[PDB]
RNA sequence: GAAAUUGUUGAAAGGGAAGGGCAUUUGAUCAGACAGGCCAGCAUCAGUUUUGGUGGCAGGAUAAAUCCAUAGGAAUGUAGCUUGCCUCGGUAAGUAUUAUAGCCUGUGGGAAUACUGCCAGCUGGGACUGAGGACUGCGACGUAAGUCAAGGAUGCUGGCAUAAUGGUUAUAUGCCGCCCGUCU
RNA sequence: AAGCUCGUAUCAGUUUUAUGAGAAUAUGUAAGAAGUCCGACAUUUGAAUGAAGAGCUUUUAGUGGGCCAUUUUUGGUAAGCAGAACUGGCGAUGCGGGAUGAACCGAACGUAGAGUUAAGGUGCCGGAAUACACGCUCAUCAGACACCACAAAAGGUGUUAG
RNA sequence: GCCCUGAAAAUGGAUGGCGCUCAAGCGUGUUACCUAUACUCUACCGUCAGGGUUGAUAUGAUGCCCUGACGAGUAGGCAGG
């Protein structure tokens, strides 16, 4: 892991240098898992069936 | 202009519900990104692995609660502390009834009632928020500045 | 010295919020929302209620 | 609790080149929404392997019964782990409405057999619209014609202590 | 000329316990100020909080329902018809699908209501509190001088001015209280 | 405690990313200027969260009798029993409830007033409902609380749902 | 599932007592209700910390003022009395 910091960090520093010569935003702070947006579903794949908890 | 984008947020969603019931389909919500958060369990016969965890929630005592950033760090520390709290997903009359009531803010140390913009101003006009609203624009929505 | 909350001393609401001010003519909790014909599908129906 | 029905509808996971796994529903009972969505989560962990992390609500819907005014004889099939191992059940019932049937059922399995809500599995609940594939007794002298029994012995309340006339019952 | 301890008088209490603690009653006793002290009440406002009635709104199946129209069906079979007796209708069947009752399912129509949640919507009753002590500021009302529920309560009125409130104290009463210090 | 240095300071009985040792739990380290190049690269300078502070030197008082509960683990009938290891409660620690308590539930203390609750409860002692609703049970010692007197195997022409 | 039996000692003895049986019991649910030095609000005390304050006129510089949070505690330690 200590392989995925030093190939973080120059990244990082990739990233920056390219930010820098293309004006853009930067964007190097790392973030965590992040909270899932809305988005459509439709059952035309196929409509939705009972589970019908009968095992025994 | 935030009422106005409180009621847009509501309405476009609530269209998004009935068009998608009309085409058939269904519409999931976007997940909710913020939560409040209030102890239950008092001070005592508490295990130091969410003892550590509740002085970092700043959940020092009893019914003192405070507001959180969902991500998946922050649910499995919710997740950790399931026996000891209660949390869910809450509304902008309810932050409006806190923040108006028991909001109590922080200015290098001390913990004063706000009772006017000034003093969000000069804490706070650092972010460009300067008014109580725009506070709680940024708690409700997540702003950058929500930390 | 002392803390008014808001929510009452109207007074001590407007010297936060002075939106209230015009809240209070249009009254804005009572937003009588258009109302539209958009009907739901008959896969909706009978997923909902067969079984 | 003063029990609800609700559908749930849910979807395993969005993944690349398994997108969307194809639905899963489920007919619910419980008071509010949230009791719903672990219930649906704790029966559908044990039809496959999925978790609630591997898993996600497409949508759910409050249900209304269409016909309240109706009597309907109801006949459902229950399985439950009671404090011995498991076993299935089949049992009558003369109510209203889903809800009322099973907010009934539930209070007589936990006299009967303490039956907790936790360990006790709705299997189907259903209708029985005809006659003739009744067979239990205790719905069945409820459903000849002409029908009549009197309440005798009514035990009134009074919110006085005292009075005066050494009461009678009619 | 103290204390243990002892007697007489005065006061009080007392059924197998006493003493102590919180509040108060009864009795005894008592200091201070009126030349502005004590106890109370009414109105308005502020803080915390409790409890009612009423109003406006959004939602879901744009509630389901009910209700209205509509096709079909069956019975815990309605009229009608038929049969056996028979007190001359009353049973039992068989018919009969609205007929001399009606119901169910399915479709369609337009509303309301409940349930949930929102109001910087109103309005009332009740309790505890009165902190601080020339002004300063964010504020509202307005054209305005100025006014105000605006960075902590004032105004009006009553009686007493005394052991009346209060304090001390024996006692009763409700409730509580395991005997002190030391090694273990 | 006295100094010296820092000051937003190194940090955390904590998570998440990554990766080890030895599936989860647990456990170890990295998450940047003290790094990147041969003078060039400042708070988007390198995840989240929180911070009545953090580190270095000198010195001072008391302390070094264990018990109980959960977990891994050895034996057995197991104890007020023993072999080992992590964590917690006690001991110094009151208070509400458990009728009362060395170990249970709750909760840690200035003096006071009002309010609301916790665990436990609402026939009376006892403040609070002989509230509402579905069932069951009738014991010639009924039963009334988890671990704070439990037994099964079974027997039973007692009752109920299957 | 409930019930009886399995399931016993000897001073007189306990669901805590009373007693309770469509319960005051056992199983489940809904509201309402009760009260702890714990929670909220408020006055006061006390410490601690962050801030302002020799300046004429005046009396204290360990003083005065503003704000906030906190308070258990044996051995032991520190300061004022």
């Amino acid at each position: 892991c200590r392989q995925e910091f030093l190939e973080r960090v120059k990244a990082n520093a990739a990233k920056r240098a390219e930010a820098k010569a293309q004006g853009v935003a930067v964007q190097l702070k790392r973030q965590p898992a992040q909270p899932r947006e809305s988005r459509i579903v439709s059952t035309e794949g196929n409509v939705p069936q009972t589970l019908a908890p009968v095992p025994y | 202009a935030y009422q106005k984008e409180y009621e847009t947020a509501e309405r476009n969603i609530i269209q998004a519900k009935r068009d998608a019931k009309a085409a058939g389909s269904y519409y999931v919500e976007a997940q909710h990104k913020l939560v409040f958060v209030v102890r239950i369990k008092g001070i005592n016969k508490i295990p130091p692995k969410p003892r550590k965890v509740l002085q970092l929630l700043r959940l020092t005592r009893i019914n003192s609660g405070t507001f959180v950033k969902v991500t998946k760090a922050t649910l499995e520390l919710l997740k950790l502390i399931e026996p000891y709290v209660a949390y869910g997903y809450p509304s902008y009359s309810t932050i409006r009834q806190l923040v108006y009531k028991r909001g109590f803010g922080k200015i290098n140390k001390q913990r004063v009632p706000l009772s006017d913009n000034a003093i969000i101003e000069a804490n706070l006009g650092k972010y460009g928020i300067l008014s109580i609203d725009d506070l709680i624009h940024e708690i409700i929505t997540v702003g950058p500045h929500f930390k | 010295v002392l803390k008014k909350n808001p929510l009452k001393n109207k007074q001590v609401l407007l010297r936060l919020n002075p939106y209230a001010k015009v809240f209070a003519a249009e009254k804005l909790g009572s937003k009588k929302a258009e109302k539209t014909g958009t009907k739901p599908a008959a896969v909706f129906t009978e997923t909902l209620k067969h079984d | 609790a003063h029990f609800k029905e609700y559908q749930v509808i849910g979807r395993r996971l969005p993944t690349e080149s398994v997108p969307e796994p194809k639905l899963f529903r489920m007919r619910i009972f419980a008071s509010n929404e949230v009791i719903a969505k672990s219930r649906y989560w704790y029966f559908l962990q044990k039809l496959h392997k999925v978790k609630k992390a591997s898993g996600e609500i497409v949508s759910i819907n409050q249900i209304n019964e269409a016909h309240p005014t109706k009597v309907k004889n109801f006949g459902v099939w229950v399985r439950y782990d009671s404090r011995s191992g498991t076993h299935n059940m089949y049992k009558e019932i003369r109510d209203v409405s889903r809800v009322a049937a099973v907010e009934t059922l539930y209070q007589d399995m936990a006299a009967r057999h303490r039956a907790r809500f936790r360990s006790i599995h709705i299997l189907k609940v259903a209708e029985i619209e005809k006659t003739a594939d009744v067979k239990r007794q205790y719905v069945k002298q409820f459903l000849t014609k002409d029908l009549k029994f009197p309440l005798p012995h009514r035990v009134q309340k009074s919110t006085k202590t005292f009075s005066y006339k050494r009461p009678s019952t009619f």
